[PDB]
């Protein structure tokens, strides 16, 4: 889309020295201790996400045994019998957080709150009915 | 004692990153490799020389005033 | 709550109360005096409790329709932004090399992934190492997508210019090496 | 979070309408809002009603509730007013002393800097209020520079002459060297600097620092810069010692430098020394003399303008090792014979607004008369030194005050150093004047130097004065006296040897007219300071306070080394002038 | 809740009721001294309720704000606190290999590239004067980073070569002084 590619880095993470000094004063983090630091903030160089796409490289086209798959799907459907579901109107939707990003285009103009106020319930229902055909 | 080395490596990479080191791709790559590998070490006899290699990076610039900041 | 009519009734009942209390007539006379104020304290009650609870709902209404107006202005702003973005990105379409390939379709439908392949006028290759540079982007002109492209600009990871003479085998370790080479479709 | 300007008490309340946003303690802030027009209170968040669509910004109408600040109309039931009990609620409320009188701070923070009284309060108040006054005066000047309109090059008639179209609805700045513009090149979506320029009436005659080929589109605006906060005082505390402290005088000195040896020792006897230097007395001779007198001392030479510090470098190059000297230049063509941007060198030369953070054995202030309390405070915040040497002259010109319109600024109000030496007297004084002949020296000694200025030369018999009112004409921002120029022209015909003289006048328009009529080089009195010529011709051109400035007139007629001609309009200064008088031809 | 006037009113009412109870006066008269007494708590246990809520609004308003005066101040001084903490921990570490280069860099000797760990790679160091040249280099060896590095090259700041025996004290000024030195790990 742009004339230049972008390289994204990851920051090393901050250190809370006072807590570590308090813990060390309490006889923690000695040699030969059953507890030790194993969780940290790891930093990354410029090529990080484009290195994660070569992990989506792992997906392969697979043909499944159709008869066994059909029987298995019929059996699996019985673990979801106690539940209920269906479509609801735009009135009944419950959104947890309205301060999250709306995506590729649309992040250049606001958060998800802006696009949920702007459109009324009728517009949302019209979009949903459009998506059905 | 290895915890001391890991924590000071974290602090050194933090100050290096905030000195705008990551504006040079390969230097930042080498610093990140050293910092990530020090955190994964299991003996104090390799973390120390990787730590000294990582400190030689900061001792090469001219943004950190050293004589003043080792006021003791 | 002072400009209410019941304040006058309360005040006049209290004035008569204090006047006759200083006079001090009798209980048989002050009974009506101390009952009239006892019902006047009950009137001002009603109407003063019928008023100060409407100032809250009026304030809430003003705030709510303030908020709705703000939302309706933001909607117009985002509408204009989206429409102008569409109209400015349409103007790069190169509307002559795309019309020809569209008109050759049996139905007019063509896959999206072949639109930039046969119409776009700029190519940007990303090169991880010198060996991959040798097989793909060698020389000042190369070929890709059954077309011939000619190099114009090369940059490194730091977005600084690199001349084509610096990309050697022995000088490779001194380069940031996601090299971005941009070129134009030649004719 | 900061410190109350009147109490030093820790506080977070800043007067919101007050331009420099000073920290004011709760009692101080309460008095400042109740006694002035300042009603905005700035704290960590503003004490502004956070209800939608409200404009209430006065703290005396605000109530704190829930977790926010509301106006009375929008407030919740439970709250206590932000402004109550003679104080404003905020940080560090308990730790608060207050001040008995808030009049001086109110006067400074409310003045438009157009009266001499504002400057007298600014230079006679407390040190902290002195600093605040300097900050607000410089900020007011910076904003007033923005009040002038944009001048755009419509037509390039020729070289050194332009045609300018000015912005509508905004005033046009006066066209003199005191108003330094800057060009801007029109680009696709932005602007780029093309240098600094000065303008004068023609069309308009322009003199840019860097020559260019500007065309239609370029525009000029007076460059403004961010006004920094002050922390250090205008003067460090005075300390008197029994010996020379932190310095080692040399055992071998030359007779060029012997006269100031006693003054060089006094520099070592006190923390700071104030030095007054008459015209042609060797102010550069002295200050560079402190360098060789104390060879091992590290000395930083500082001055307000690029010109003086370069002249110090020129005299330093004559007497000091080139390898131990450095010229600091910010990222204007200046001295370029020393190594550039070497802070740690023994001898450091730089201006006020570009000095680095460093320490030195001695710090030399030159040209202190053009210095303000702002420049005094800034360097002291930048340089910490064992000894401090201020060189300047009260009888010379100050830094121009554009906003000043009412009254005259006396030398004892230019800055803190000028105030002391005008009251307690200069710490040292050089009594020998080497440039002008005795007649100018005797005239300027009585006028401004308490008859303390002695001459080195004898009487030259070429100092000549004439009383001639002439006819005074006014253009947009200056004055012209053509008959006064015509008298000079008649003088030149009868005295052809006077055509090597330099024409000086307090007005640029007078210089512009005289340049085309007489052909002599022209200089304004303000720009003539620090120069010298063999002969000069001076035309007062008016009797205004600008022309009758006893500091300016001291500067005006003292640029001549041999002879002088003074065509005078003011009778008072004419009588004071001990020159040979003429009759009008 | 003691410094209020309706406190004095409540105190007067309490004294009057105490007198009434201790005297055993009447049945309706003490009802009058409890009529204007239990109401005295209806304009006391109320006006001493909004104000008592107001005070806790205060102490905790003064708190959501010290910690913002603090939060917005702490993220505005990162560049010095981080550096001072770094050097404090580095000094506390007390390692000789780190301390050697710390002192060399504080006075004169900064390297021009990352110190290599392999026994092959090149190291380029900047020597500013001869005094450090005495402390670090002795003949054809170079002790730096608690390791031994053999010199292969020394060139002055004017990019001119120099040999390993001229360097002395009689050609003290006959050498440019920012010497650079190339070495290989032994
Ligand atoms: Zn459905
Ligand atoms: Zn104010
Ligand atoms: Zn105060
Ligand atoms: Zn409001």
């Amino acid at each position: 889309l742009t004339n230049n590619v972008a390289f994204q880095t990851v920051k090393p993470g901050n250190f809370n020295k006072d807590f570590y000094d308090f813990a060390v004063s309490k006889g923690f983090f000695k040699e030969g201790s059953s507890v030790e630091l194993k969780h940290f903030f790891f930093a990354q160089d410029g090529n990080a996400a484009i290195s994660d796409y070569d992990y989506y490289r792992y997906n392969l086209p697979t043909m499944c045994d159709i008869r066994q798959l059909l029987f298995v799907v019929e059996v699996v459907d019985k673990y979801f019998d106690c539940y209920d579901g269906g479509c609801i109107n735009a009135n009944q939707v419950i959104v947890n957080n309205l301060d999250k990003s709306a995506g590729f285009p649309f992040n250049k103009w606001g958060k998800a709150r802006l696009y949920y106020d702007s459109m009324s319930y009728e517009d949302q229902d019209a979009l949903f009915a459009y998506t059905k055909r | 004692k290895m915890s001391d080395v890991k924590c000071t490596s974290v602090v050194l990479l933090s100050v290096l990153q905030q000195l705008r080191v990551e504006s040079s791709s390969k230097l930042w790559a080498q610093c990140v490799q050293l910092h990530n590998d020090i955190l994964l070490a299991k003996d104090t006899t390799e973390a120390f020389e990787k730590m000294v290699s990582l400190l030689s990076v900061l001792l090469s610039m001219q943004g950190a005033v050293d004589i003043n900041k080792l006021c003791e | 709550f002072s400009s209410l009519p019941s304040y006058a009734a309360f005040a006049t009942a209290q004035e008569a109360y204090e006047q006759a209390v200083a006079n001090g007539d009798s209980e048989v006379v002050l009974k009506k005096l101390k009952k009239s104020l006892n019902v006047a304290k009950s009137e001002f009650d009603r109407d003063a409790a019928m008023q100060r609870k409407l100032e809250k709902m009026a304030d809430q209404a003003m705030t709510q329709m303030y908020k709705q107006a703000r939302s309706e202005d933001k909607r117009a702003k985002v509408t204009s932004a989206m429409q102008t973005m569409l109209f400015t990105m349409l103007r790069k379409l190169d509307n002559d090399a795309l019309n020809n390939i569209i008109n050759n379709a049996r139905d007019g439908c063509v896959p999206l992934n072949i639109i930039p392949l046969t119409t776009a006028a700029k190519l940007m290759v990303v090169i991880p190492d010198y060996n991959t540079y040798k097989n793909t982007c060698d020389g000042t002109t190369f070929t890709y997508a059954s077309a011939l492209w000619e190099i114009q600009q090369v940059v490194d990871a730091d977005s600084k210019i690199v001349q084509l003479s610096e990309i050697s085998m022995d000088n490779s370790p001194n380069l940031a090496w996601p090299l971005i080479v941009t070129a134009l479709r030649a004719n | 979070v900061g410190a109350c300007v009147l109490c030093n008490s820790q506080t977070s309340l800043r007067c919101g309408a007050c331009i420099r946003r000073p920290f004011l303690c709760c009692k101080c802030c309460y008095d400042h809002v109740i006694s002035t027009s300042h009603k905005l209170v700035l704290s960590v968040n503003p004490y502004v009603c956070n209800a939608p669509g409200c404009d209430v910004t006065d703290v005396t109408q605000l109530y704190l509730g829930g977790m926010s600040y509301y106006c009375k109309s929008h407030k919740p039931p439970i709250s206590f007013p932000l402004c109550a009990n003679g104080q404003v609620f905020g940080l560090y409320k308990n730790t608060c002393v207050g001040s008995d009188n808030v009049t001086d701070f109110n006067a400074i923070a409310t003045c438009d800097w157009t009266n001499a009284g504002d400057y007298i309060l600014a230079n006679t108040c407390t040190e902290r209020l002195k600093l605040f006054a300097a900050e607000t005066l410089k900020a007011t000047e910076e904003t007033f520079k923005l009040s002038y309109g944009i001048a755009t090059v419509r037509e390039v008639l020729s070289d050194r002459e332009l045609h300018l179209s000015w912005e509508v609805g905004k005033p046009r700045p006066p066209l003199n060297r005191n108003y330094v513009f800057t060009g801007y090149r029109v680009t696709k979506n932005s602007k780029v600097q093309i240098g600094e320029y000065t303008f004068e009436k023609g069309a308009v005659v322009y003199r840019g620092t860097t020559t260019y080929k500007l065309n239609v589109g370029d525009y000029f605006v007076l460059t403004s810069h961010t006004v920094m906060p002050l922390s250090a005082p205008t003067l460090v505390p005075q300390e008197h010692y029994v010996r020379i402290t932190g310095l080692y005088p040399t055992l071998n000195i030359s007779d060029e430098f012997s006269s100031n040896v006693a003054n060089y020792q006094k520099v070592g006897m006190q923390k700071y020394s104030t030095l007054q230097g008459p015209p042609g007395t060797g102010k550069s001779h002295f200050a560079i003399g402190l360098a060789l007198y104390y060879p091992s001392a590290r000395i930083v030479y500082t001055a307000c303008s690029h010109a003086a510090v370069d002249a110090l470098c020129e005299k330093a190059l004559k007497y000091l090792p080139i390898d131990k000297c450095s010229r600091i230049i910010p990222a204007v063509e200046c001295f370029d014979k020393f190594k550039v941007n070497s802070t740690l060198e023994q001898y450091v030369f730089c201006t006020v607004n570009a000095l680095p953070e460093t320490t030195a054995d001695i710090v030399v202030f030159d040209e202190i008369s053009m210095a303000t309390n702002y420049d005094l405070s800034v360097v002291n915040a930048r340089l910490r030194a064992k000894h401090y040497v201020y060189i300047g002259d009260p009888a010379q010109l100050p830094a121009p005050r554009t906003l000043l319109t009412k009254g005259t600024l006396e030398p004892e109000y230019f800055n803190s150093v000028c105030r002391l030496m005008k009251t307690i007297g200069p710490d040292m004084f050089l009594g020998t004047c080497r440039r002008c002949p005795a007649e100018i020296v005797d005239t300027v000694s009585a006028l401004v130097y308490d008859n303390k200025l002695k001459a080195h030369k004898d009487k030259s018999a070429q100092c000549f004065k004439m009383f001639y009112k002439g006819v005074i004409t006014h253009d947009v921002s200056s004055a012209i006296n053509r008959p006064q120029i015509g008298v000079v022209r008649e003088f030149l015909t009868r005295n052809p040897a006077w055509r090597k003289a330099v024409f000086i006048s307090p007005y640029n328009s007078q210089n512009a007219v005289a340049s085309k009529i007489l052909g002599l080089p022209t200089q304004t009195v303000d720009s003539s300071q620090g120069s010298e010529y063999d002969y000069v011709i001076f035309t007062q051109t008016t009797e205004t306070a600008h022309s009758c400035n006893v500091n300016r007139f001291n500067v005006a007629i003292t640029r001549a080394k041999v002879g002088i001609l003074c065509i005078m309009s003011d009778r008072d200064l004419y009588d004071k002038l001990q020159f040979t008088s003429l009759e009008i031809p």
